[PDB]
């Protein structure tokens, strides 16, 4: 026999391990691989797919209505409409999203993001909003005047009904943690920031329509993102074995 | 000008067989994983007789009974190919059948005002399993052409969220924009083709996900519309008509 | 990252025995972020 | 028929320097969700960019880094020195999910057995037995005991190894009669039959069973048994939305209705 | 090709089984035989050399031969229809809903056999070859059925036996193939042989 | 050999579709007119839609109710597509189809035995009119697939002589030589194409000329079975199932 | 001698497709069993086909594949720290089915033994204990006791090994005196001799036997012992029809007679 | 299946000591399914 030494690690089980080993069946003989439409190699072609935000996450708010931003004619300028952190891995309207949910399979994250925004009113109703990034350092903008010194687009409802604010990868490091959990790991360190939806004029109406509105919200991963460090999504969890 | 401008033409034209449908609000065509139908490959096959391929006589747009948008509307899905099983020679020959292969052009329609304001999602789910109830009836899992009214829009009458089936081929039909959607699919399995009375590849969902609102006094009455049409069909195993 | 080299072969009959595939790349998302018929130009309007 | 290509990457995308851009052609922002595709515009059309030659890999979310580490699927003690386990991966949910977030996948696997003795406390023993895991494919006979003729397992296959030693492994190839296993079944299992109990369930993705035993009779304890499995060489067809409520059934996607997925906040426009 | 253990009655002991009846009739488009064609479950093909080999396997793909052989007098003369029904419902209740299947018409004369191919049609590259439902809900995979009628009549001379048989014989065609190896269930033993 | 000595053998074989028929007491295949279907060419056409050739699906064989060579047997016929316009897949192309032109091959099947002597007239006529009444029933003029009983058969039920059918394609089941005839039929009409459930291109008859008698003690019953085959069959002019 | 030749294939018969028959001439249905010839209907000639590449593999029915797995053959505890094996494959009836589906056949032999210890109320011990399997072949003489001299082995082969340790493993070549094992004999064992006793066995299949002892004595317990065999590199010749009553004796083929193989059903006419 | 590119040297002097066979392939099976002396085409009747 060969001389060998065997070294620590021998008989171990490590689930990531990467070894070939003996079939039970050597001799089986697979069916053919036909043609299926729709193959995926990588996740990240689902992750860039834009899917609906949870964003009207309040009491009054339940199943579908949790989809929509109400908007409504002001009597007020400059008024506020929404704000969200744009974390794509933390608790919160994004946790439910294609992008949410890929991205609590991991722990790091990096690259920019597509928030896309469709308005739903009556052809007849117009309106200009502002929607501003405000890269991390404070707290979330107070007003319009201040979101509007950061990242941010004008939207005017016409008959494109969407506009995409991309709010680019603006970071220390080329990741972020995924959660933004402190009492532990103080990753409070890697907020990246805050995206917040202004009136830049007003939502206007003819006489006896509909004086509210909704505005649908979309986000998915744009081509430089990526992923790192796979974990298991807290999500899904169980007591005992289901039968 | 279109291709040559890079957008799509709002007007749209879809002829097959003795059937034409035609739209001046759409917002593109939308094909399902970029896969337009096809014929089963001699190098996928398995079943070995002749394989019957109707063509026109089934390959035509079938109009199902309308769906009234209310006011407490959650939401109307139909099964594919359950929906058509008793109509035309495509219903026919789905039933003299064993085996079935297709894909399918779908058409919805919905139709309002400049004063209405509305938003619908449409979406062609494949496998889409109803199971939010612990025996699922058949009357839910297969309605039929009337097709069946959702009861969990929210959870996609399957257990996960509504916002996130916009991972399969879809469109919304957004009334201040566009007043049909138009869904070309191809088959979808993990064989090379199967069972049109025990197995449905594809669900059609309309799911309202901005209610239906309007200036007071416009028409109240609003109908939501599907035709559709099957496309590149094959049968094999041909017998006595056998339906589910 | 991965090794430029490094030792590959298989030590059983069946490809069931071998170790993980490595190629581990991704494609156009287009079938599923894109699926239309009609090209929109990301500098063009989307509907004419 | 397939009309949108893709081409592969090994790296994302990197940013190219721009510049403002005041014009009445081109109009990247404007969008419209309706069409059913996801939104075009980019970075640098949206403000203005450096150049940024990103090496940021893809590896780790391709479907085989994502499926690619063995996941629990059975964990069972004997009972009378022997125990049947249906071959399904519903008991535990965490492998079970990862599934489901595709429709169809083809996948050869490794699957992994670890195995010690307990007692009737459910306390563990530092015991060396030999222990017998055997595949019975639907069709044989499945023993009743512990010392029935089906263990001599002739045809069947039988991995048997020993508590005291590693934890047993055996690769096994794509089983399924279908091209690809499912993860979704929107029929029945069935012709003649519409009851729910057959409906959402694919019969070719069950392979059999694995019937477990000791070679010989414990005294008062029992062999408790922990099996893990790992796809590999995965291929995947259409991505699904993923599983949204907590799994109730081991065989079905029953679930609790909800009226919303995360948390509520005070107010829309707190972040 | 082997003997199909057919006629798997009561009233039928040990070689009598292999013997499908056939008799003068007094009625038109009557029933001779029915049998569901898959050939690993329990049956009268469970003891076919196809069936044994079947039942080895977990799953099975190919089309199938079967084969008939008239055994009455020369004088003895008949037509009749065997035919093929793919899966879906349940045996054919009469001729004319068999009919629509796959199928041969066999007229009895010199040639005394005459083949009925079950060509594969399935769904998927395999069927399990069980159809256990109870815990696998395997009846998924049912092949179909064979079924055989008088397409005119068993007709004879004077004096002739009004009653004759038909042997049936199975076996697999060219593409024909298993797979997943198990144990047959048909081999069993309580304690060790001495 | 049959070919080179110049003799048509005894034994055959049809195959159409899923469909096998065979015969080992044929008298050779008789080609109506000696030809074979054909479809329809594009300078004899009018109708302008795309047609539908549902192929395998409807171009097999059919196997109708038998009928007996009871003592007082005067023969029995079947119109053509009448008596498979509720059959299979043709029946339902025909009946969902305003247009339809096809072929047939038709097998007449009827063993005894040497012991036993009688002869049949396999006659396909082509416009065959049931007139012998002054306003002829529907039940006699469509009979279906069970086909009706002769009444008439020394003047053919239309007024001409039962020796004169022989202009027609046709061929003899005389018992002493065979058990069977086999008739291949070409589309025959005025027009390119008619209506599958107002016109009965053909009509099969199987008339007893010499009775059937026998040994004493011989089989008494013997039936008459009629197989038949669409060849070549096109539809035009879909729309929903309408029935004569 | 050979006037049917045997062309080799590793993937099943393709499908091709075909068209409508109307003729006197070629009649493939018609057949005729008496001759002794299986059907030569081809199904391209009995319906019309399509087109099927069918790249369905052939593998796991080579005699190879079917055989290539390790049965039972052996199961016993000693007796006084001894037991005596004679080395038959008749006593589990799993491999032995298998094995007389062929008349002749050649073919090498792994051998795995797994062993452990019990005690007198045959419950496992955790107990390691080196054991020695000797191979005595015919005309040796075999040990008595535990401690004989016939242990020293210096010719036999032996091989030792321990209950704490992997199961001991060795292949065998073809060793009949015969040019292929016989799994079907219709004759007797010697000249002179008639009585059914001596009927159906091949003495020459018969190579010796197997003692088993524990190196040293163990105190109250005893060695429980399996015998695997896995043939290889198989060789066969006259396939056989297969058994289809139970097996009653190790060294005869016996029987009890029955009227039916199958279970019966209500009629004939109701699949 | 089975892999086109796999170690196969053998480390023990008998043959027997090999690891399986890897052929696996099927032969014509006219020996036990057509072992006659006359040639019966498929298209033409058996006897005459
Ligand atoms: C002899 C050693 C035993 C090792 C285990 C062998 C297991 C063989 C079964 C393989 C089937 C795995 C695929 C199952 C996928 C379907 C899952 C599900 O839907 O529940
Ligand atoms: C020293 C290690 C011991 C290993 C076992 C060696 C066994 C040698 C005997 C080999 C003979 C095997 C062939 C028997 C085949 C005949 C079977 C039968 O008819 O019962
Ligand atoms: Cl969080
Ligand atoms: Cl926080
Ligand atoms: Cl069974
Ligand atoms: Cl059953
Ligand atoms: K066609
Ligand atoms: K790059
Ligand atoms: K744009
Ligand atoms: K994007
Ligand atoms: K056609
Ligand atoms: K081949
Ligand atoms: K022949
Ligand atoms: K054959």
């Amino acid at each position: 026999g060969i001389p060998t030494l065997y070294t620590p690690g021998s008989g171990q089980f490590l689930t990531t391990d990467d070894f070939q080993t003996p079939c039970m069946l050597p001799k089986f003989q697979p069916t053919p691989v036909i043609d299926i439409p729709g193959e995926v190699k990588n996740f990240l072609e689902v992750v860039q797919v834009e899917s609906l935000v949870e964003i009207n996450n309040v009491e009054s708010a339940e199943g579908v209505a949790r989809y929509r931003i109400p908007l409504n004619v002001q009597d007020a300028m400059d008024g506020q409409i929404m704000a969200l952190r744009v974390d794509p891995g933390i608790d919160g309207p994004m946790q439910s999203t294609l992008l949410g949910v890929f991205t609590r399979y991991y722990a790091q994250w990096s690259g920019s993001l597509d928030f896309t925004f469709m308005f739903c009113g009556t052809f007849m109703t117009t309106g200009k909003v502002i929607i501003a990034y405000t890269p991390p350092g404070g707290d979330q903008p107070t007003n319009r005047r201040q979101a509007m010194l950061g990242t941010h687009v004008v939207w005017d409802f016409g008959l494109q009904s969407s506009i995409t604010l991309v709010v680019p990868w603006i970071s220390s490091g080329h990741f972020r943690g995924t959660t933004l959990e402190n009492t532990i790991y103080k990753y409070r360190y890697y907020e990246a920031g805050y995206i917040t939806m202004w009136y830049q004029t007003n939502m206007v109406v003819p006489p006896n329509f509909p004086t509210t509105a909704s505005i649908l919200m979309f986000v998915a991963a744009q081509p430089n993102f990526s992923l790192r460090i796979l974990k298991d999504r807290p999500d899904i969890s169980q007591e005992g074995a289901l039968q | 000008s279109a291709e040559a401008c890079g957008y799509s033409d709002r007007v749209a034209q879809l002829t097959l067989g003795n059937s034409t449908i035609t739209t001046q609000e759409a917002a593109n065509i939308v094909v399902g994983y970029g896969r337009w139908p096809t014929s089963l490959r001699d190098t996928d096959a398995t079943a070995v007789d002749k394989p019957t391929q109707p063509g026109v006589s089934a390959e035509r747009f079938y109009t199902l009974p309308s769906v009234q948008w209310t006011n407490s509307f959650k939401g109307h899905y139909w099964k594919l190919p359950d929906a058509l099983s008793e109509l035309g020679l495509f219903g026919q020959n789905l039933q003299f059948h064993y085996l079935y292969r297709g894909g399918w052009v779908i058409h919805v329609q919905c139709n309002a005002t400049k004063f209405h304001q509305g938003t619908l999602l449409v979406v062609a789910t494949p496998e889409h399993k109803i199971q939010s109830a612990e025996s699922p009836a058949f009357a839910r899992t297969n309605p039929g052409e009337q097709g069946a009214a959702y009861q969990f829009p929210f959870t996609f009458e399957d257990g996960t969220a509504l916002g996130n089936a916009l991972i399969y081929p879809h469109q919304w039909v957004n009334l201040r924009t566009n007043n049909s959607a138009t869904l070309v699919l191809p088959y979808v399995n993990a064989l090379p083709m199967d069972s049109g009375i025990r197995h449905n590849n594809w669900t059609l969902s309309v799911i309202p996900i901005v209610p239906l609102e309007y200036a007071a006094g416009a028409t109240t009455y609003v109908p939501i519309t599907v035709t559709i049409a099957p496309m590149c069909t094959e049968y094999n195993g041909l017998r006595a008509a056998v339906t589910q | 990252g991965s090794n430029i080299h490094y030792t590959n072969i298989n030590y059983y009959e069946n490809a069931a025995s071998n170790s993980l595939n490595k190629q581990d790349f991704t494609q156009d998302p287009e079938k599923f972020t894109r699926p239309v018929v009609d090209v929109m130009k990301e500098a063009a309007v989307p509907l004419k | 028929g397939q009309v949108i290509k893709s081409a592969v990457r090994s790296t994302v995308e990197n940013t190219v320097q721009s510049t403002h851009s005041i014009t009445t052609e081109a109009t990247p922002a404007l969008q419209a969700a309706e069409t059913g595709a996801t939104s075009n515009a980019s970075d640098e059309s949206m403000i203005e960019t450096r150049n940024v030659v990103n090496t940021h890999g893809v590896a780790e979310t391709s479907l085989e880094a994502f499926y690619g580490r063995a996941g629990l699927v059975a964990m069972f003690s004997t009972d009378g020195g022997i125990y049947r386990w249906y071959i399904n991966f519903g008991e535990y949910v965490q492998l079970r999910a990862k599934l489901e977030l595709l429709t169809y996948a083809r996948f050869d696997m490794e699957f992994t057995i670890v195995a010690q003795v307990v007692n009737a406390q459910s306390k563990v023993q530092d015991f060396n037995v030999d222990y017998q895991v055997m595949f019975v494919p639907p069709g044989a006979s499945v023993p009743e005991n512990q010392d029935s003729y089906q263990w001599q397992s002739s045809c069947n296959p039988s991995v048997i190894s020993n508590t005291g030693l590693p934890p047993a492994r055996v690769s096994v190839p794509f089983m399924s009669s279908a091209n690809a296993y499912s993860f979704s079944y929107d029929g029945y299992t069935q012709f003649g039959d519409t009851s729910g109990s057959s409906y959402g369930i694919v019969p070719s993705n069950y392979l059999g069973m694995l019937v477990v035993r000791t070679c010989e009779d414990l005294d008062g304890t029992r062999l408790r048994v922990r099996v893990y499995a790992k796809p590999k060489h995965v291929k995947g067809w259409i991505p699904r939305s993923p599983r949204m409520t907590p799994y109730k059934s081991r065989y079905t996607g029953v679930y609790t209705d909800t009226t919303k997925f995360c948390a509520n906040r005070a107010r829309i426009t707190t972040a």
